[PDB]
């Protein structure tokens, strides 16, 4: 919709695999590190890699491993819709 | 400088003066003025009097507390078993009606009322309390370091406990009393099961003597464990047991440990700079001399 | 914008921390001076902080390094 | 007379710790002008240029909200 016909994110792991930042997983109850762009775990339903914001220091490293893909827009801001 | 009625039970004034001697230098050190109670008697003391009559136990702490109403002062207390009895009643009868209306009636006979006008509070918690002497006014009155000192705090039971009838917080592992000696510059040291009974309350120290000296004896065990070389306290009460008993244990059993136990207020005066002479210290069962090598 | 505290106990009114404070200093002893407010005052004989608020304080240790009979203890922690 | 305060340019390295030490008002002036780098550069990077390169002095009666650390003059 945006534009890109490449796509937006596959699931593929290089963004988390590049990011330096890793805090605790609430999935795993705190138990288990993730980066700051991350899945709760490997079966989650959408398959899309949340950015958690509050601990990303926008070093522009997982864009630059997502690549053509363009998924990550690192300044993108809370829309608000309403449905009736 | 704060000034209070000083209640001065039973045993601090006739078995380890020094406890009281102390008491009132260093609370005048700090700002605290201790005034003498006109006539107060034994607080009716919660196990041993409490366990023969709750009114008879509400009409002499009643009694108590209306010596200190007429001087229009607040009780300041050095004993959790004195601490119970004065607080408890003065807390329950502020209100409960009927037990109001019952001790009035009684205390009638001899011309005398209770109203319920002031507060009780022990002397630790005025020398934490940040209003009255703070930890820090206490490290500032601090003059001899007492450096270089294990020492095992023993909080009792009394003073603390039920902590839905208190105001002192976690009953469970405080450390409140813990910065009261580290404080005076004597690193206080942790023990398994450090908030057990000394196992001198309820009048068991009387009925069941070696029931009640098997208690301490589990306590000192885990203190000599730990490396004590001394026990604070915050109760005239658990200071007789843990020093009487010690004797009593290596009489009754084969168990020697030689561990002197010291009131917070004797500690409190010893790192102020009072003598072990100006405190009475050859009044305990248990020599302090070890424990006065080390931190003198 | 620390927090100072002087143990009234020992303080011996020697002013020795009051003429030192380079904050103290800035009025009488600054080309055109700033601001005019002063840490400690020494009343009845003892030190006392005036800044209450912990507003102009910049923990510079002069005054702790001047009292001669240590006396002054420098919180470098937020309050 | 006399100075009471100056500085050696040729040995200052622009860190900061004098103006964030003085208890002065506004004694020290301080403004870093390029920092000099390997590695290309990144979005992050120019915050951090746009940062670091703000010009900055003393200042005596910070706020109290914040009382614990220190707080800085912004120079237009
Ligand atoms: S955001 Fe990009 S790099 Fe990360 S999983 Fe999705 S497609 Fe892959
Ligand atoms: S921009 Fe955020 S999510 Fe991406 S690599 Fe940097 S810290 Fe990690
Ligand atoms: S630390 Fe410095 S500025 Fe703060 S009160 Fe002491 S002398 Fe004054
Ligand atoms: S320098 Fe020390 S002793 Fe003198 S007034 Fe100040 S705090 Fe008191
Ligand atoms: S403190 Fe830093 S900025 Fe100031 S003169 Fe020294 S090196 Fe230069």
């Amino acid at each position: 919709a945006k534009g890109i016909v490449g796509g937006g994110c596959n699931g593929c792991g290089d963004c988390s695999a590049v990011c330096p930042v890793i805090k605790p997983n609430p999935f795993e109850m705190g138990m288990a590190p993730r980066k700051a762009i991350y899945i709760y775990h490997a079966q989650v339903m959408p398959l899309i890699y949340t950015v958690d914001f509050d601990s990303c220091v926008k070093c522009g490293l997982c864009v630059e491993a997502c690549g053509d893909k363009k998924a990550i827009d690192l300044e993108m801001q809370d829309e608000f819709i309403t449905v009736k | 400088m704060h000034e209070y009625a000083f209640f001065l039970g039973c045993i601090a004034p006739n078995r380890y003066p020094g406890c009281e001697a102390s008491a009132i230098k260093t609370s005048e050190k700090v700002g605290i003025k201790l005034l003498p109670l006109k006539g107060a008697s034994c607080c009716p003391a919660p196990g041993a009097f409490g366990s023969i009559d709750l009114n008879v136990w509400y009409a002499m702490a009643a009694r108590n507390l209306v010596l200190a109403e007429e001087m229009k002062k607040d009780i300041a207390l050095i004993c959790n078993g004195c601490y119970k009895s004065i607080w408890e009643v003065n807390h329950i009868l502020k209100h409960n009606d009927e037990l109001r209306d019952n001790v009035n009636e009684v205390l009638a006979e001899i011309d005398m009322q209770f109203k319920g006008t002031i507060d009780v509070w022990h002397l630790a918690e005025l020398y934490y309390d940040d209003k009255v002497c703070g930890v820090q006014k206490i490290k500032d009155s601090v003059t001899t370091p007492l450096s270089g000192a294990k020492v095992a705090a023993h909080y009792g039971c009394h003073l603390m406990k039920p902590k839905k009838e208190r105001h002192f917080g976690d009953t469970e592992n405080p450390m409140w009393f813990e910065e009261l000696i580290g404080a005076l510059g004597a690193e206080p040291i942790q023990y398994r099961n450090k908030m057990q009974c000394c196992g001198a309350g309820g009048g068991v120290r009387g009925y069941d003597i070696v029931h009640a000296l098997d208690i301490t004896n589990e306590k000192l065990i885990n203190i000599q464990e730990a490396g004590a070389d001394a026990i604070t306290e915050l109760c005239p009460f658990c200071q007789l047991q843990f020093d009487r008993g010690q004797i009593e244990i290596k009489e009754k059993f084969g168990d020697v440990y030689n561990i002197p136990v010291l009131h917070y207020n004797e500690l409190l005066g010893l790192a102020q700079g009072m003598s072990p002479q100006d405190l009475a210290l050859d009044l305990h069962a248990i020599d302090c001399t070890p424990f006065l090598q080390k931190v003198l | 914008a620390f927090a100072v505290h002087v143990n009234m106990e020992r303080c011996t009114g020697c002013n020795n921390c009051v003429v030192a404070c380079p904050v103290n200093a800035l009025e009488l002893n600054t080309v055109n001076p700033s601001s005019t407010d002063k840490i400690y005052k020494v009343i009845n004989g003892d030190a006392v902080i005036l800044d209450v608020k912990h507003e102009l304080c910049a923990g510079c240790g002069i005054c702790v390094d001047a009292c001669p009979y240590d006396v002054i203890q420098l919180s470098g922690q937020p309050p | 007379i006399e100075a009471k305060i100056a500085v050696n340019k040729d040995f200052c390295i622009l860190c900061g710790a004098c103006v964030n030490a003085c208890p002065g008002e506004d004694i020290i002036y301080l403004r870093r002008d390029s920092v000099k780098i390997k590695g290309k550069e990144t979005d992050l990077f120019k915050k951090i240029k746009e940062k670091l390169f703000t010009p900055r002095t003393s200042k005596v009666k910070e706020q109290p909200s914040l009382a614990g650390s220190v707080e800085l003059k912004a120079v237009s």
